[PDB]
Order: structure tokens, then sequence, then C-alpha cells
């Protein structure tokens, strides 16, 4: 349900 | 080369999104070693919680494993 984390890509779960 | 060491004071100085990125870059590879396919989803779930707890998890393999195990159980029930 929270956005996936991808190394080196800004996480969209909090920005 | 290894990522740099992360401390509480360092983490605290950064903007909120940046703190999550700092934590995520370190959590992801360890989680991915445990769960190659679900790594991205597990890491995003864990990043929902408090940064000081995430830092503790990075400092204590036992603590990270326990959290990962709960996140997987939740994901597996949904899938």
């Amino acid at each position: 349900w929270p956005p996936e984390f991808h190394p080196g890509v800004p996480w969209k779960g909090l920005q | 080369g290894p990522l740099g060491s992360l401390t509480a004071s360092m983490l605290a100085s950064a903007p909120p999104q940046e703190q999550k990125q700092m934590l995520g870059e370190r959590l992801f590879p360890l989680i991915q070693a445990m769960h190659p396919t679900l790594a991205g989803k597990i890491t995003g779930m864990l990043l929902e919680i408090d940064n000081s707890e995430l830092l503790h998890m990075l400092e204590s393999p036992e603590s990270l494993r326990s959290k990962v195990d709960e996140a997987v159980a939740v994901l597996q029930a949904h899938q």
C-alpha cells in the first residue's frame, strides 16, 4: 500500500 | 564502495524526505538479501514508521529481521 522503495530513486512515500 | 555510516544526529539534520532516502538506501539491500522479489514493497512498508526505530533496526540485525518478518506475513496474506 505504501510506495515501493527503489535504490537511487526518490521515495514517493514522503516528499 | 560501502554507503557511509548513518547516525542519529546526521539523520536529524536532513529534510524529512531525505531522512527516508537515507534510511531506505541502507534498508533495501539488507531486506533484498532476505526477500529478493518483495524487497521494494517491504522497504516501502518499513519506511512508514519512525526514523529513530528504523535507525535502530539498521543497528540491530535481530530487530530488522523481526520487522521484515511481520511485513512479509502481512504482504503474503494480502497476496
